[PDB]
């Protein structure tokens, strides 16, 4: 599950730029065409601060980063495998409401002891 | 009024010895051995009732006093 968020957040937790070249139902934009576009708006090169001037028929759309709660997937993994070990959640940097109070409290740090 | 007990116990003698065969004796054994959750919580159950240890009384200890390895005990020591 670990490999698998870091696997997903590389490659959802970051939005990523998606420019379309052309006229929808017009002329095709062939490989060679899209290289010359592609050296235009190269991230390697851009800048914070850059603008862009084209014709209509380019189209800067872009890939949002897809939210997903990985915070939740590691609270829920952490949980896991701190019980499975027999440590207490907060072992694990993790916590859980109202388990941090009273007698709810006193009953896990005396299972621990 | 009775020596033997003149009430019967719902013996399973049809089920030869017990209807719990080894095989649910070993199943036992198989969710004890798993680990993880289900484990972990019977674990904490038996650390619960039996976890912080015990004492030994006996009432009236001390007229039990006697020489055992040719020096003083009480059953309590004993
Ligand atoms: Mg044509």
């Amino acid at each position: 599950n670990e490999a698998a968020i870091n696997q997903a957040i590389e490659l959802h937790g970051f939005p990523q730029r998606h420019v379309k070249v052309g006229k929808e139902d017009g002329a095709p934009v062939r490989d060679n065409d899209l290289r010359r576009v592609r050296t235009i708006f190269d991230p390697r090169t851009t800048d914070a601060n850059t603008a862009y001037f084209t014709g209509q028929d380019v189209d800067v759309e872009t890939l949002e980063a897809h939210n997903f709660d990985y915070s939740a997937i590691h609270e829920m993994d952490m949980r896991n495998l701190t019980t499975a070990l027999g440590l207490p959640l907060e072992a694990g940097n993790v916590g859980a409401d109202g388990l941090g109070s009273g007698k709810p409290a006193e009953l896990r740090f005396a299972l621990l002891k | 009024a009775s020596s033997t007990p003149q009430t019967n116990v719902d013996s399973m003698g049809g089920g030869n010895g017990q209807d719990l065969t080894f095989e649910d004796l070993r199943d036992i054994k198989d969710v004890r051995d798993s680990g993880g959750q289900v484990a972990q919580l019977m674990d904490y159950k038996a650390l619960l009732n039996f976890g912080e240890g015990c004492e030994i009384h006996v009432e009236g200890d001390d007229e039990t006093k006697q020489l055992v390895d040719g020096e003083p005990m009480t059953l309590s020591e004993w």
